[PDB]
RNA sequence: UAGCGGCGAGCGAACGGGGAGCAGCCCAGAGCCUGAAUCAGUGUGUGUGUUAGUGGAAGCGUCUGGAAAGGCGCGCGAUACAGGGUGACAGCCCCGUACACAAAAAUGCACAUGCUGUGAGCUCGAUGAGUAGGGCGGGACACGUGGUAUCCUGUCUGAAUAUGGGGGGACCAUCCUCCAAGGCUAAAUACUCCUGACUGACCGAUAGUGAACCAGUACCGUGAGGGAAAGGCGAAAAGAACCCCGGCGAGGGGAGUGAAAAAGAACCUGAAACCGUGUACGUACAAGCAGUGGGAGCACGCUUAGGCGUGUGACUGCGUACCUUUUGUAUAAUGGGUCAGCGACUUAUAUUCUGUAGCAAGGUUAACCGAAUAGGGGAGCCGAAGGGAAACCGAGUCUUAACU
């Protein structure tokens, strides 16, 4: 049954083919209109280009600078830490579960959902109202 | 995959030059003029198929006219009349007793001049 | 003949000038460009 | 090739949380002292990027 | 679900999501359509201007002569001339995620099921490497057009499977898609049903 | 990405992670001790490969046909149905293929071994000076002199030398790490003038090499250099004995071969433009995009006269080509002598949106390993959390002394 399996409905469009007649809609200018700098080949401005007024990034200050340090650390829900295998959490036993980076040094205890397993949390940052859920479904934070 | 187009090209020419047999010199040789003549009789055929209505027409009118002149009143009270007379015969169909029979013709302008009057 | 006629059809291809038209044709463009100014 | 974002838009628009750009006022870097405290006190904060240029910045930042 | 076996005529216990479930028409295809491109070798390749054997030099002059401009006898619209977007050698394969190619031989298997296209024999080995006897027993089973499939590659199977051109000997390993669509009955091997089994959870 | 950047256009890392591959050593130096591993150069022996090769299964009848491999009927081989040829399409006609073998001689590689050279190992000592660093000029580092580390050096200088020195991105201190100013080193890696085998959703004679053909030729140019066109009778030359016209021609007509010579070497097919011959109709008082709507007559076919079909088309209404560019073209604006062939929105990699398919708070692997389109490989990427310039905070956060 090789020429009685079909695709599904909608799946494989068409694919505009541009300069065939007139039939077609898009003969004789492929749909870019007359002439122009936009009509050309190879025709077109550049990104953040106004015509030649002073384009939108380049007439705003630039504020900030960036952290090196906010690279480096993370931001851990509660829906994990059921997932560290053993009931302790440090940043290995993270690492060692896939679920901050090698590279992370700083790590945090956000409450992003639903811990249930009692859980002792050993040198990570942890807010306030994960303190309490950690806490408060079993659990154990030191520090 | 290349794909040749030698057959396929053949193949709308003859259709264009085939429906330009009879005219005259290029038109019905060359393909570039063959083109232009086949269109432009297309177009004349489309704008002829609304005239060959408004010729017939007036040629009708034409020979009611005369008929109608013949039995001595004008295409103009003969409408007036039958249409006051309740007939509803179109005028294909007056032209066409007005030829064929004109003994018909005559008492339909009877009945016009009886309900004109 | 044929590699002649290719040669010989080659032969003002390559011109510059300017009072004969297209290399070799005689005219009067001269006096018309210059009366025109 | 990979997409380059263009530099020096990324130092000026910063994304948030719903896609929009937040990027910081114009007109606050010198001539200050014939302003009234009222302009300068409404450029402080950071602002979004509005309707029209969009566009602009998302074709300039593709990764951001 | 059970499977009656051919010969031995016992019930080999499957499992309903691998050998019961539904035909996802879309999916196979998917999965069809990207084995066979992945058989492209994509070799090929016509010259672009660039690449043409002449040189750069301007045909004729830009103006006077009444010819039409022209800049290079390399121009793809000159007979001779280097292709518009000429060809490079390409890769056409498709990413098939793993989970939508299992899920393809998921419902390949079930319609070989469904459509009674599929045989299961306890045992299928040949005596000697001899493709006569493979035929014999072939034609003995009613099959003609048939993919063999056994958990344990016998090398007498293989060597009588060889010249025969219906007839393919698989792994258990080694099944495709294409193959299971493209033979008539598919012949698997107990223990070729219990590793699939395995392959596809 | 961090950064560099008339902070424009653009340029663009490393750390760290996953893989491929993995190998360490010697001199600056004496003594003990010797040939101790080590390689290099050669002889010999073994194994394997290259340069010639050998064997290699299994079919006949009948019908169409010029011819059978085709149709129909009945058999046989297959570790061999890859392919090519044979008078049409052959597993069994031929060459081969699978498979099993073969080298007098010359060789490549790998072991073993003979000789020569070479040096193991131990103790103790030494441990690379116009050098590192500096000033000036320049360059390389992603880094454009900038707050610029680091490397290289044209010029001027100039240390300490294991209680020492280099680096850790201005710089200092503390701490960590390493030993420059001598050298050698396989594998993973890059490439194809050239050889062999195999493969192609590559081309098929205006394509594919410029070149299917005695092609880098003919030809052009003083020269460097440029650079063509041009394939196909037939199954087999059986390629046309002989006769006639003709100038002991060219060309032809017969004859003959051939299945077929409008398959005759100007050779398969044989289109179109273009040029003719023959027949039907129209056309020598009629003005113009040459058609179109109507339409008589005539000529051929029909047709149980059914009064239709085809060709022509007197006469008549209406009707100023196509393209392109334009506010607007019959325009006296552009383009096109015609035909035939070719000739223009592609490809790769990123990013976004729509459709669709899988899985779903999860989705997915890349390189690579590979029974190799399987399965491993979750390094990573994207998402589930934002706010803030940032520290930091976190369903909140920033602002602010604090926020109705």
């Amino acid at each position: 049954r090789l020429n009685t399996l079909s695709p599904a409905e909608g799946s494989k469009k068409a694919g505009k083919r541009l300069g065939r007649g007139i039939g077609s809609g898009l003969g004789k200018t492929g749909g870019r209109g007359h002439k122009g700098q936009k009509s050309r080949s190879g025709g077109g401005v550049r990104r953040g280009f106004e015509g030649g007024q002073m384009p939108l990034y380049r007439r705003l200050p630039k504020f900030g600078f960036t952290s090196r340090k906010a690279a480096i650390t993370a931001e851990i829900r509660l829906s994990d830490l059921a997932k560290v295998e053993g009931g302790v959490v440090d940043l290995n036993t993270l690492k060692a579960a896939n679920i901050i980076g090698i590279q992370i040094e700083f790590a945090k205890v956000i409450l992003a959902g639903e811990v249930t397993t009692p859980v002792t949390v050993r040198g990570l940052r942890v807010t306030k109202g994960a303190r309490a859920a950690i806490e408060a479904a079993g659990g154990k934070i030191e520090e | 995959a290349r794909v040749k187009r030698g057959v396929i090209a053949r193949a709308r020419h003859k259709k264009i030059l085939k429906q330009a047999k009879g005219y005259y010199g290029a038109r019905s040789r060359v393909y570039r003029v063959a083109f232009q003549a086949v269109i432009k009789a297309g177009q004349y055929a489309y704008r002829d198929r609304r005239q060959r209505k408004r010729q017939f027409r007036q040629l009708w009118i034409a020979r009611i006219n005369a008929a109608a002149r013949q039995n001595g009143i004008s295409y103009s009270k003969f409408i007036n009349g039958l249409k006051k007379a309740s007939v509803e015969i179109d005028r294909k169909i007056l032209a066409d007793i007005a030829v064929f029979d004109k003994v018909a013709f005559t008492a339909l302008v009877e009945k016009a001049k009886a309900a004109l009057a | 003949m044929d590699i002649n006629w290719r040669h010989n059809q080659s032969t003002f291809y390559h011109f510059t000038s300017d009072h004969r038209i297209s290399g070799w044709k005689e005219t009067n463009a001269m006096y018309v460009a210059l009366n025109s100014q | 090739p990979k997409i380059k974002t263009v530099r020096g838009a990324a130092k000026r628009f910063k994304k948030t949380g719903k896609g929009g750009f937040k990027h910081k006022h114009a007109n606050l870097r010198h001539i200050l002292t014939k302003k009234a405290t009222k302009r300068k006190r409404h450029l402080r904060p950071k602002a979004m990027v509005s309707k029209g240029d969009l566009g602009l910045v998302i074709a300039c930042l593709p990764y951001a | 679900m059970e499977l009656v076996l051919k010969d031995a005529q016992s019930a080999l216990t499957v499992s309903e999501t691998t050998f019961g479930r539904d035909f996802n028409e879309a999916l196979v295809h998917q999965v069809v359509v990207a084995y066979a491109a992945g058989a492209r070798q994509g070799t090929r390749a016509q010259k672009t201007r660039a690449e043409v054997t002449g040189s750069g030099k301007k045909p004729w002059r830009q103006k006077g002569t009444g010819r039409a401009r022209s800049g290079s006898i390399k121009s793809p619209i000159w007979r001779s001339g280097g292709v518009t977007f000429a060809a490079r050698p390409q890769d056409h394969s498709q990413k098939v995620n793993k989970k939508m190619y299992r899920g393809a031989l998921k419902s390949i298997l079930s319609e070989l099921v469904r459509q009674d296209r599929l045989i299961v024999v306890e045992k299928f080995s040949v005596e000697a490497p001899k493709t006569k006897l493979l035929a014999q027993k072939l034609k003995d089973m009613a099959l003609e057009d048939v993919l063999i499939i056994t958990g344990e590659l016998d090398e007498n199977l293989f060597l009588a499977a060889r010249n025969l051109h219906k007839v393919d000997v698989r792994d258990a390993t080694g099944i495709d898609p294409v193959s299971l669509i493209a033979f008539d009955k598919v012949v698997m091997t107990a223990d070729a049903v219990k590793q699939v089994e395995e392959m596809l959870a």
